[PDB]
């Protein structure tokens, strides 16, 4: 009960600014992917 | 016949004996109620 | 059929169209047992693994965990406002 | 999260729009009857049942049909009335009906009557009902 | 169902919980008592007689309503058997036309025989002994109950078959035709009726359709004739004069 | 004659065939209707592959 | 009582057990009038 | 099926204005100037007109 | 004989908004009022009939 | 802005039009209940009314 | 008849109600995480190139 009512005081919500990146961020996300993807073709062609 | 009347799943002892209908019973969907204790239900007033 | 959400971790539910059977104990002696054996206060703690079967649950946990901060601060206005909601409340005003 | 009323899957909604419209519908049911020669003797008509005469029936209110047996359109129906008086003649007249469901409380739409098709004569009806959201 | 303490004046039937209270002070007379609402010998000839009926009702390919009456009266005749002895597939066709009459829609005996092998004549005498044997009374016939499938199968539209009906029945009403069999009328009204709209045909055809010849109908028209223009419908659209309606 | 075969709604073998919305409107018909399913006994039925 | 065809809208009263046609029209399909008891709504 | 006469949030009234906004297009106003002229404002009132289906000009087909 | 129901029109006829500028402070409450269901004391009647006869 | 006492609100909430459906199953056709109803007559057992 | 707006919405004589205070959080009643992607208020006195009054 008291927390409730304190919780209409306060608030709460979810957007989609709470599900989003600064491009910092997406930028170093995406360096990484694209090495990770260049390990692989290099590890398909020793195979062969 | 009354091997086929005393038979298995809804018989006279699977289906009558065991499991059986009860009277004094109602059902109705849950919907939340803070301001309820944890020891308490609401019920109705056309069900009561 | 409205209950209490700290009652909705046992039963397992969820409140989008479930459904929920009631059966009332008609003899003198059987709502006796049931007051003395199975009423959902004598049952918090579990002999499974005897831990509790409810805990806080959904809204009130995110707020408890915004409500015990160390820059959370109340006026005397939510004071007494929240003070108003205690069943089990002395009385007196903590000092500040 | 407004007041813990929408917790766990569900929702708070405005009550002041559902008085403007908001998600107001209808729902409609139709019931069938046919009258039916099973035997020689055994033969069925629509009727309005008499309570000295005809014998099987229950207490319920018979004034709501008119004289064929059916009830007219715009009537307001309840749970438990009659709507199709049918009566079977005995081998006097032990009457059948029909009656309502529980809890309808609909507004009779249309009664059709017509021949099916081993040409029995046999009518429909149709129940009209209102529904707000709750 | 009997109660020591009180006489029971009524003892209503509740539907709903299938319960028996006794309204006057109230008593379960009886609680949860209530619940709530090559081998056939005989007639192989009989059962036969029903498919030969039920392949004699399908030709004329109809609702049957009718046949299952002419099932249920057969069935009486055979339970008498005061006319046993007799072809069971005339009482069959007797049953047939009689039904037709019970539902109101009489089919000609010379219609009745094209699905028999039966003679007219045995047919109007087994249909009489059925009479006497079942011992009830039937129905005259009427000429409009007609004029529906013969336009039909001259195609003819409402109007004409409207306005045919008119003519016949004014012409009844008048006895214009005293004696004259009413279909043979029927048929020179239609034809009147047709000569009176763009739809005329041949009285052969007429005649043709209604099993009769032309010159059955010639007389027919003959006896029609003098008042073929006060006959027809007040709410009727000419295509030919009744002055120049055709004379035979 | 043979027998009856059941027909389905919007064929070629249909009385709705190559109608207008004019005329399916003048026999109480939904112009939007798609057909491809049976009328048997009243009932609508519906042949599944 | 009073019944209305389902082609024409001709009304005309049909006598108990009789067979259900039309007139002018030859149908098979009959609607019952509307009554005239009167019942009252809310605007609520 | 028909426009409704009050707006479900505001409560302002809409029923009136649905001949004009038919108009309004008609004349080839672009949607958003049509809204504006007709003066809703709120997104709460335009949501009313924007996204609205006649049904009722399609009941008005069966002979009575 | 219109295309909506009863429960239609009585509906789209109680959202009508009603001139009440003056004479809201002369009017009894309907259930304070110790007339009849009814009187020109705690009410207002109205009336309509159409009729569509042009094509 | 809160609507019973008129402060407001610490957050911002994410407000926005969606579109919404109303399925078929609502509350007036799951409702009942049983208390010395009608009982069969073979075996005794509760019976439907 | 007459009513008010607690019986049934049709008796309420007001579309939208605007209402608002302190239209710079002068109070901090509420919170902005970044205040400088906020719009300004129609009725506030702050500079082009401000966010908030002090506290
Ligand atoms: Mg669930
Ligand atoms: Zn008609
Ligand atoms: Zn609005
Ligand atoms: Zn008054």
């Amino acid at each position: 009960t008291v927390i409730n009512n304190w919780l209409l005081i306060e608030g709460h919500t979810i957007g989609i600014g709470d599900s989003i990146a600064d491009s910092k961020t997406y930028q170093d996300i995406q360096n990484t992917i694209k090495k990770a993807k260049q390990d692989v073709i290099e590890v398909i062609e020793k195979a062969h | 016949s009354l091997k086929q009347r005393l038979k298995g799943k809804e018989g006279r002892v699977r289906g009558n004996l065991m499991g059986k209908r009860v009277d004094f019973s109602a059902r109705t969907v849950i919907t939340p109620d803070p301001n309820l204790s944890i020891d308490q239900v609401g019920v109705p007033r056309s069900i009561a | 059929f409205r209950l209490n959400l700290s009652v909705t971790t046992p039963y397992n539910a969820d409140f989008d169209g479930d459904e929920m059977n009631l059966h009332l104990p008609q003899s003198l002696e059987t709502r006796a047992e049931i007051q003395e054996l199975a009423m959902v206060p004598r049952m918090i703690v579990t002999p499974q693994s005897n831990r509790p079967v409810m805990g806080i649950v959904q809204d009130t946990l995110t707020a408890v965990r915004k409500f015990t901060k160390r820059d959370v601060f109340l006026e005397r206005g939510e004071v007494m406002n929240l003070l108003m909601f205690l069943s089990t409340w002395d009385g007196k005003v903590p000092q500040p | 999260s407004y007041t813990g009323y929408n917790q766990e899957d569900s929702v708070i909604m405005n009550r002041s729009a559902v008085d403007r419209g908001f998600f107001r519908s209808v729902f409609y049911r139709s019931y069938k009857e046919q009258e039916s020669k099973k035997g020689f003797d055994q033969e069925e008509v629509f009727e309005k049942p008499t309570r000295e005469t005809c014998q099987g029936m229950r207490h319920a209110i018979y004034d709501k049909l008119d004289d064929d047996g059916l009830i007219a359109p715009g009537v307001r129906v309840s749970g438990d009335d009659v709507i199709i008086g049918k009566t079977v003649t005995l081998p006097t007249k032990r009457d059948c009906s029909t009656f309502l469901r529980t809890s309808e409380t609909g507004i009779v739409d249309q009664v059709m009557v017509t021949l099916n098709q081993e040409g029995y004569k046999f009518c429909k009806i149709r129940v009209r009902s209102v529904r707000i959201p709750q | 169902v009997t109660c020591p303490n009180h006489p029971d004046a009524i003892l209503v039937e509740d539907y709903r919980a299938g319960d028996m209270i006794c309204p006057e002070c109230g008593l379960v007379v009886g609680d949860r008592v209530i619940d709530v609402g090559t081998m056939s010998s005989s007639d192989r000839a009989m059962m036969n007689a029903f498919k030969e009926i039920t392949t004699m009702a399908d030709r004329i390919n109809l609702p049957r309503n009718i046949v299952d009456r002419t099932n249920n009266l057969f069935k009486q005749v055979y339970e008498q058997k005061s006319l046993k002895g007799r072809a069971n597939d005339a009482i069959a066709s007797a049953c047939l036309y009689i039904a037709c009459r019970q539902e109101g829609v009489p089919r000609t005996f010379k219609e009745i025989c094209a699905v028999s092998r039966i003679s007219k004549k045995e047919i109007g005498r087994c249909f009489k002994l059925i009479l006497k044997a079942l011992e009830t009374s039937v129905d005259l016939i009427t000429t409009g109950d007609f004029m529906s499938r013969f336009c039909s199968n001259l195609c003819l539209p409402k109007q004409v078959q409207m306005a045919a009906t008119h003519i016949a029945r004014k012409a009844v009403e008048l006895d214009l035709v005293p004696g004259r069999s009413p279909i043979s009328v029927a048929a020179a009204a239609i034809y009147m009726a047709s000569q009176a709209s763009a739809e005329k045909r041949t009285q052969k055809e007429i005649g043709d359709i209604a099993g009769v010849a032309d010159v059955t109908i010639r007389q027919s028209y003959r006896l029609i004739y003098p008042r073929a223009p006060d006959l027809f419908p007040t709410d009727f659209k000419f295509d030919t004069p009744v002055d120049k309606l055709p004379q035979l | 004659f043979i027998g009856k075969i059941p027909i389905m709604l919007r064929s070629t073998y249909c009385l709705l065939n190559g109608l207008t919305d004019r005329d399916l409107c003048e026999l109480n018909e939904c112009p939007l209707d798609p057909g491809g399913y049976f009328i048997i006994n009243g009932s609508e039925k519906v042949l599944i592959a | 009582m009073i019944y209305i065809c389902g082609e024409c809208h001709t009304e005309n009263e049909i006598k108990s057990r009789d067979p259900i046609r039309c007139r002018e029209c030859g149908y098979r399909i009959m609607y019952k009038k509307r009554t005239k008891r009167l019942v009252v709504f809310d605007a609520r | 099926m028909i426009i409704p006469v009050r707006c479900f949030t505001c409560g302002k009234i809409v029923g009136n204005k649905w001949e004009a906004y038919l108009g309004l297009l008609q004349a080839e106003y672009t949607e958003g100037d049509a809204l504006d002229a007709l003066g809703l404002k709120r997104y709460c009132c335009r949501r009313m007109l924007l996204a609205h289906v006649d049904l009722i000009e399609k009941l008005l087909n069966y002979a009575p | 004989s219109s295309v909506l129901h009863d429960e239609f029109i009585a509906h789209r006829l109680g959202l009508i908004p009603l001139t009440s500028d003056d004479i809201v402070d002369k009017l009894q409450y309907s259930r304070d009022c110790t007339c009849e269901e009814f009187c020109p004391e705690c009410s207002v009647e109205f009336t309509l009939d159409v009729r569509c006869n042009e094509d | 802005y809160n609507g019973f006492t008129g402060r407001k609100i610490t957050s911002q909430i994410f407000i926005g039009p969606t579109y919404y459906q109303r399925l078929k199953h609502m509350v007036d056709d799951k409702i009942h209940s049983r208390a010395r109803g009608p009982i069969q007559i073979l075996n005794r057992q509760p019976m439907e009314g | 008849k007459k009513g008010f707006g607690k019986e049934h919405a049709k008796w309420n004589p007001t579309a939208g109600v605007a209402f608002e205070y302190d239209p710079d959080n002068a109070l901090r009643h509420t919170v902005y995480p970044k205040p400088e992607e906020w719009p300004k208020s129609e009725y506030s006195e702050l500079d082009e190139d401000e966010s908030q009054a002090p506290y």
